[PDB]
RNA sequence: GUGAAAUUCUUGGACCGGCGCAAGACGGACCAGAGCGAAAGCAUUUGCCAAGAAUGUUUUCAUUAAUCAAGAACGAAAGUCGGAGGUUCGAAGACGAUCAGAUACCGUCGUAGUUCCGACCAUAAACGAUGCCGACCGGCGAUGCGGCGGCGUUAUUCCCAUGACCCGCCGGGCAGCUUCCGGGAAACCAAAGUCUUUGGGUUCCGGGGGGAGUAUGGUUGCAAAGCUGAAACUUAAAGGAAUUGACGG
């Protein structure tokens, strides 16, 4: 009870930090073991003011902070980790922010389970956006 | 920084050394003494700069020979090294690793059939390429 | 001038090849002509690998790695300088380039 | 106002009898007030774990669904759902200059369970291998994913999922697969790599019991 | 002037001289 | 080898020649004597049989036909026949 | 979402996360200077239907052949007509940005279209910018298929075949490296070689650059357009390959 469990010392509790790391915006989402349950959601876009840095290490490693004490407010200890990109027939690599958010994860006092690609890879996809000639910019 | 000989002293230090090579020796201050009437040079500081040149060749030349060329150290160089000179010839073992396709070799050249030679098995596996592409 | 014995494809027995298209800038090139990078990278990288191992709560952890397999058309590999122009004779050697092990 | 935390609860999750660890984790739902229901929330919930964390000293590249059927009281038992290879194991596997077989098959278990069976395998170079690219002719895949439909349509449709599981904990189905396989053509990449499940017998009560008891 | 854009204006003028053509 | 004798090339490439390409043709196919096993008799086969074979008395196939050369079975003495 | 933004969606739960359901597209990685096809082109499993190269062949026919005006079948994409379906993408169009301007490049939406069936069109840098058939003329290592052999390892077994390798050989291929064969204006090419030491057979086809693939005639098409195809007039160059320099956001 009082927003945690009455787990004992032996055993930790296990939570679930998707990382959808994309470019333009980057988002920590801590769940439990299914992922129905939500604890919180911020996001870089939420955490700086200049419509710029939503996917900056700066803004990324504040989120990953927030939801960290947050975390440990719930009073969660262990955190199996989901890191996704874009995916579809877009990029399928994580943005800048996946590395500063993982770093501020850890050194917010919290542990660390299994980190597990959930990026979205299409058998064959539909038509990608862009035209066959690219963007010419 | 910024003690690279140029190839004025470099080709004219060389040239003395070859032209008179018994004149010389291991003291700067003598090598530069046998360059003041060995040679014209106008300025002293190019001369002591030859001079300085000729007393590191000399440092080299006596322990091995370099670009430059003298006709009695090359006869010197040849006269040593004579050999290791062994007390055997260093082909003359008793037992000679002798493949049977070169054993039937020999044979066909009516040569073999010696005690010298032996004959080994025949390596099994056939596998000597290495494999192909990267990796 | 013929730049190129090969056309710049490695396009031998076809008459024609699928189009894939390019991460950067989303452009049909042939697949057989583009310039592909099959690149493994850490989940975690050298700066926070500490910090992951420390924290983690297994006691020994392989990070796992990232299999992505990367389509350039040859204008956005030229500009993100994966490949270079070479002259006219290193311009036949096919050799991948060392990897700089030591 | 006031944050749902306040009034969630947390339960604890059990494992099937397949597996010699019982205590997944903990979860949390809201409470039942009205037409919602605290058991109605958690009825079908899907939690993707790791067979490492459900066994001692086994291999850590295989996860599983584990549906929970039913709750009793601050417990929630567990049944198999499905399983799946991690995307680091499954991407590291397709290597080049060899050849990728996939096989899907559709079984339906003694008890009535229907589940789709994807296993892949691929093509092994030899230690004195000199030439580069270890490729399989057509024929040969046809021969070797008809042989893998068979000898894995075999292995579960004769028993109940509670054999299939425990047998696929180990997964003697892709070790069957790689000895039958190395007479036509030899594989070492072979493995289940997921299942998942179609239809199920009519949800019955006691078949729940007995998969975590006798 | 592109040789495909002196090909177009010169289709359109074809037509052109068709619907002149026509016209009389 | 500019000066390389044709007129009378040596066996070891004349047999390593393609069939049609050596100085005077002679076929890569012979006849040969196949003893069914529990039988008597001798029978002719040939070596590159497109067809089953069976010879009267064994009435088990003899050679199973494959792409370029029969398959003898078990228990079948065989032997050359006359160049 | 962008370089930065904005139009746009959002307290009705947007985005995110989980569980399902539908839809029509699409078949990654494996996928290669690899295979097949006359080209265009062809990539999930299974089945059915015919077809085909090469190899094997001491089988049959016996000149039945090669190239081909006229004529004929097929023919990317886009386009046209009719009917289904319209997920994504996206001509036209609107709006936001950028700019001196921006009818654009960038962003949001989105029509025809993109998907299947039937009927048209017959064009592509439809490229290997390179006719087909045949003969000859260097070397080397690979690779795909078929065949023939040989130390050995591995699969099962009680023995051989039979597969996976290893070492070779033959034939047809996709190609690759090297060479003062030879050629070529050179780039380069084992074919673009065997060419003033010029003749193997046979198609198509060019005649300085423009005007011009235009006008006119015919013919094909629903249409867009396709095929055939000038002249007056104008001009001293237009070009191809390499060399040096100058410059490059
Ligand atoms: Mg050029
Ligand atoms: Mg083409
Ligand atoms: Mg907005
Ligand atoms: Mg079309
Ligand atoms: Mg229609
Ligand atoms: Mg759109
Ligand atoms: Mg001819
Ligand atoms: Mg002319
Ligand atoms: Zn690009």
């Amino acid at each position: 009870i009082s927003l945690g469990p009455q787990v004992a010392e032996g055993e930790n509790v296990f939570g679930v930090c998707h990382i959808f790391a994309s470019f333009n915006d980057t988002f920590v989402h801590v769940t439990d073991l299914s992922g129905k349950e939500t604890i919180c959601r911020v996001t870089g876009g939420m955490k700086v003011k200049a419509d710029r840095d939503e996917s900056s290490p700066y803004a990324a490693m504040l989120a990953a902070q927030d939801v960290a004490q947050r975390c440990k407010e719930l009073g969660i200890t262990a955190l199996h980790i989901k890191l996704r990109a874009t995916g579809g027939n877009r990029t399928k690599t994580p943005g800048p922010g996946a590395q500063s958010a993982l770093r501020a994860l850890a050194r917010s006092g919290m542990k660390i389970g299994r980190i597990e690609d959930v990026t979205p890879i299409p058998s064959d996809s539909t038509r990608r956006k862009g035209g066959r000639r690219g963007r010419r910019l | 920084m910024g003690r690279v000989r140029t190839k004025t002293v470099k080709k004219a230090a060389r040239v003395i050394i070859e032209k008179y090579y018994t004149r010389l020796g291991n003291d700067f201050h003598t090598n530069k003494r046998v360059c003041e009437e060995i040679a014209i040079i106008p300025s002293k500081k190019l001369r002591n700069k030859i001079a300085g040149y000729v007393t590191h060749l000399m440092k080299r030349i006596q322990r091995g020979p370099v670009r430059g060329i003298s006709i009695k150290l090359q006869e010197e160089e040849r006269e040593r090294r004579d050999n290791y000179v062994p007390e055997v010839s260093a082909l003359d073992q008793e037992i000679i690793e002798v493949d049977p396709d070169t054993k039937e070799m020999l044979k066909l050249l009516d040569f073999g059939s010696l005690s010298n030679l032996q004959v080994t098995q025949p390596t099994v596996g056939m596998n000597f390429k290495t494999p192909r592409g990267p990796v | 001038t013929k730049k190129r014995r090969n056309n710049g494809r490695a396009k031998k027995g076809r008459g024609h090849v699928q189009p894939i298209r390019c991460t950067n800038c989303a452009r049909c090139v042939p697949k057989d002509k583009a310039i592909k990078k099959f690149v493994i990278r850490n989940i975690v990288e050298a700066a926070a690998v500490r910090d992951i191992s420390e924290a983690s709560v297994f006691d020994a952890y392989v990070l796992p790695k990232l299999y992505v397999k990367l389509h350039y058309c040859v204008s956005c590999a030229i500009h993100s300088k994966v490949v270079r122009n070479r002259s006219r004779e290193a311009r036949k050697d096919r050799t991948p380039p060392p990897r700089f092990r030591p | 106002v006031v944050d749902p935390f306040s009034k969630k609860d947390w339960y604890d999750v059990k494992a099937p009898a397949m597996f010699n660890i019982r205590n997944i984790g903990k979860t949390l739902v809201t409470r039942t007030q009205g037409t919602k229901i605290a058991s109605d929330g958690l009825k079908g919930r899907v939690f993707e774990v790791s067979l490492a964390d459900l066994q001692n000293d086994e291999v850590a590249f295989r996860k599983f669904k584990l549906i929970t059927e039913d709750v009793q009281g601050k417990n929630c038992l567990t049944n198999f759902h499905g399983m799946d290879l991690t995307r680091d194991k499954m991407c590291s596997m397709v290597k080049k200059w060899q050849t990728m077989i996939e096989a899907h098959v559709d079984v339906k278990t003694t008890d009535g369970y229907l589940l789709r069976l994807f296993c892949v395998g691929f093509t092994k170079k030899r230690n004195n291998q000199i030439r580069k690219t270890s490729y399989a002719q057509h024929q040969q895949v046809r021969q070797i994913r008809k042989k893998m439909m068979e000898i894995m349509t075999r292995e579960v449709q004769t028993n109940d999922l509670k054999e299939v599981v425990n047998k696929l904990i180990p997964d003697s189905i892709g070790k069957d697969i790689e000895k039958a396989c190395q007479s036509i053509y030899p594989l070492h990449d072979v493995f289940v790599r997921k299942v998942k499940m179609l239809k199920k017998p009519k949800f019955e009560l006691g078949k729940l019991m007995e998969l975590h008891g006798e | 002037m592109r040789a495909k854009w002196r090909k177009k204006r010169m289709r359109r003028l074809k037509r052109k001289r068709r619907k002149m053509r026509q016209r009389s | 080898p500019l000066a390389k004798d044709l007129l009378h090339p040596s066996p070891e490439e004349e047999k390593r020649k393609h069939k049609k390409k050596r100085l005077v043709q002679s076929p890569n196919s012979y006849f040969m004597d196949v003893k069914c096993p529990g039988c008597y008799k001798i029978t002719t086969v040939f070596s590159h049989a497109q067809t089953v074979v069976l010879c009267v008395g064994c009435s088990t196939v003899l050679c199973q036909p494959t792409g370029g050369k029969a398959r003898l079975t078990e228990g079948c003495s065989f032997r050359r026949k006359q160049h």
